[PDB]
Formats: structure tokens, C-alpha cells, sequence
């Protein structure tokens, strides 16, 4: 079953999940997540390192980009 | 072709392989590598069909897209093979792969820019332009995210697990394939990538030119764990939904089932590779 939906702003950025499986958006921009089967994240911006969560695997995303727009898959 | 720990080049042998990778990325061809990564990485769930990760075909699918690239590179110079990097070994920022003369080294600290080396954006010769997002220069954070490569000792207690994949066969999966790629267990694949940091750790990874060193090596572990389990084999072998059995083909290419890629000295050598002993 489907994580709940999310929105806050995390270091200037806003983030947003929302189930669809499920999206992600970065400042209106979606980021592609995948769910794992032990039920972990990743996303296109950490594809080896698994976090507990869709908010997790945005929030990893923001730190990552380190202010840079995510670019549209 | 035979496969050289990259510790062990030449001056001459650094020289034309860093020169044959700049040419493929100056015509072109090296960005559709990079395309064809991501959308595996991205494509390939636990839940669905999967074929280049999370899968027991995680291997073979590296294995044919790495001779694909040294295919490309020798098309440029014939002389080049594919050196891999010993992690386990090589394990610090200081090893020679890291020198400007080969890739250079860890990014800077404000943006993660490598800043040193061939790949360096400020040649003007490594545009990143396959990326999910705006930066357009290599980045590197080595040891940023996690704090040690495995170590030889970890290495070994993935080469002596005797069974190839296991039912569910993705990332929750007990078995050689899924701990070598690092899902379960003590992570051995996965964790490099988080350790090099940047493109590395993204679905991008083929960005920085040390993914085919570190494939190279993660390809020479499968041909160790055969010769440490001779009696041991590729699986699944027949009728696995979403999953490529032993002689299904793999996409994209089609025309290659993992029964064509388990034996690698149909293609190459390696410079050194223990034969089977006790
Ligand atoms: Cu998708
Ligand atoms: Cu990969
Ligand atoms: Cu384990
Ligand atoms: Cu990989
Ligand atoms: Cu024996």
C-alpha cells in the first residue's frame, strides 16, 4: 500500500510526493523514485543508496543538487 | 584483450586510454552509453520487469554493455582493454587512479567540481550533457557519503556464498548476485558508487569514466566466484516472469542470452585470475 502524500520546503526547495506508484516533485519538478522490494527509495539522484522513504529520497535529492533544478525525465 | 588492474598501466597505456575515452565523448558516442545506463537503471523494478539491475541478469547485462564500450574505445585505438580498479586493494584517494594523469581526483568541497585530470570541466573535453539536472561538470565527493570501500575480507564472504541468485530475484534476495551488488548483506557494488560520490552514485553514473573501471573489477568478482564454484551456475533457468532466464535474450541488444556471457574468455583475459583451488 501506498506511502501518504507530502509537501514542505526543505532548504529553500520544495518538495512534494504524492501516490500516482508514487511521485516526487522537486520545486514542480518530478524526480523519479523507485520503491524497493524491503520497501525502501531511491531516486534518479541517489540510485545506490537506499532511504527509508519517498520524503527521505527527496530530501537526499535536494542535498544532492545543492541548489541546482532537477532537469524533467 | 586482456584486462589490467588500472594500478599496474603504463604511462603510454594511461596516455591512450584517457585519450581514446575523450574521443568517444568528443563524437558523440559515449553520451548514448550514458543514456542506455539510466534508462535500464531507471526501467529495471523489483516488482516488474528487470534486466540490467536488481535481477540475476545484473551481471551478464554489465558484462555486454562494458564490451560494447571497450568495443567502441578499440575502434578508436586498437591497443586499448578496459582496466579495472581494484577497490578492495586501491582504497584510498591517494591510489595513482585518482592522479591528474588518470582521472584526477575528488571534487572540491563547495560543488563537488573535480577540479584536476583529463575529465575536469575546465579542459572544455567533458560536458556532461546526459544529466537530471542543470550542472554540467564532473563531480566527485570520494568517501563523502560513506566513510570505506569494502575491504578484501568482505569481498571474500560474497565470493564464497555458493548460490548464484535466489527466489525473489531482486534486492531483497539471499545469494552471490544480490550481495555482490550490494542490496543485502555487506554491500560491495552499490557502496563504491556512494563512495565516489556525484554522477557516480546517480543513475547518470556512466558520467565519470571510472564506472567502467569499477564494472570491470565488479565483472572480474563474478569470474573469480565461478572459478571458486565451478559447480555452481547462472539462475534462473526457465520460466521466470520479468526476469532473464539463462536463455532468454537481454535487452536492448536482443541477440545475447546470459548462456553467451558466462564464460568471459570468449572476449578477454585478465591480467591475473586465480585458477580453481582449495
Ligand atoms: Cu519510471
Ligand atoms: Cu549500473
Ligand atoms: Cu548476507
Ligand atoms: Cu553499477
Ligand atoms: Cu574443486
Amino acid at each position: 500500500a501506498a506511502p501518504e502524500s507530502f509537501d514542505e520546503v526543505y532548504k529553500g526547495r520544495r518538495i512534494q510526493g504524492r501516490p500516482a506508484g508514487y511521485e516526487v516533485f522537486v520545486d514542480g519538478v518530478q524526480l523519479h523514485v523507485l520503491r524497493n522490494a524491503d520497501g525502501s527509495w531511491i531516486s534518479v539522484v541517489s540510485h545506490y543508496d537506499p532511504v527509508p522513504t519517498p520524503r527521505a529520497a527527496a530530501r537526499a535529492a535536494v542535498d544532492e543538487l545543492q541548489g541546482a533544478p532537477l532537469l524533467p525525465f | 584483450t586482456v584486462r589490467k588492474n588500472q594500478a599496474t598501466l603504463t604511462a603510454d597505456e594511461k596516455r591512450r586510454f584517457v585519450a581514446a575515452v575523450l574521443e568517444l565523448k568528443r563524437s558523440g558516442r559515449y553520451d548514448e552509453f550514458v543514456r542506455t545506463h539510466n534508462e535500464f537503471i531507471m526501467s529495471d523494478t523489483d516488482s516488474g520487469e528487470r534486466t540490467g539491475h536488481r535481477s540475476p541478469s545484473f551481471l551478464p547485462w554489465h558484462r555486454r554493455f562494458l564490451l560494447d564500450f571497450e568495443q567502441a574505445l578499440q575502434s578508436v585505438d586498437s591497443s586499448v582493454t578496459l582496466p579495472y580498479w581494484d577497490w578492495s586493494a586501491d582504497r584510498t584517494v591517494r591510489a595513482s587512479l585518482w592522479a591528474p594523469d588518470f582521472l584526477g581526483g575528488t571534487g572540491r568541497s563547495t560543488d563537488g567540481r573535480v577540479m584536476d585530470g583529463p575529465f575536469a570541466a575546465s579542459t572544455g573535453n567533458w560536458p556532461i550533457n546526459v544529466r537530471v539536472d542543470s550542472r554540467t561538470y564532473l563531480r566527485r565527493s570520494l568517501g563523502g557519503s560513506v566513510a570505506e570501500l569494502p575491504t578484501r575480507a568482505e569481498v571474500e564472504s560474497v565470493l564464497a556464498i555458493s548460490a548464484y541468485d535466489l527466489p525473489p530475484y531482486n534486492s531483497a534476495s539471499e545469494g552471490f548476485r544480490n550481495h555482490l551488488e550490494g542490496w543485502r548483506g555487506v554491500n560491495l557494488h552499490n557502496r563504491v558508487h556512494v563512495w565516489v560520490g556525484g554522477q557516480m552514485a546517480t543513475g547518470v553514473s556512466p558520467n565519470d569514466p571510472v564506472f567502467w573501471l569499477h564494472h570491470a573489477y565488479v565483472d572480474k568478482l563474478w569470474a573469480e566466484w565461478q572459478r571458486r564454484h565451478p559447480d555452481s551456475a547462472y539462475v534462473p533457468t526457465g520460466g521466470t516472469p520479468d526476469v532473464v532466464d539463462l536463455n532468454e535474450t537481454m535487452k536492448p541488444w536482443n541477440t545475447v542470452r546470459p548462456a553467451d556471457l558466462l564464460d568471459h574468455t570468449a572476449y578477454y583475459t585478465f591480467d591475473a585470475l586465480e585458477h580453481h583451488h582449495h
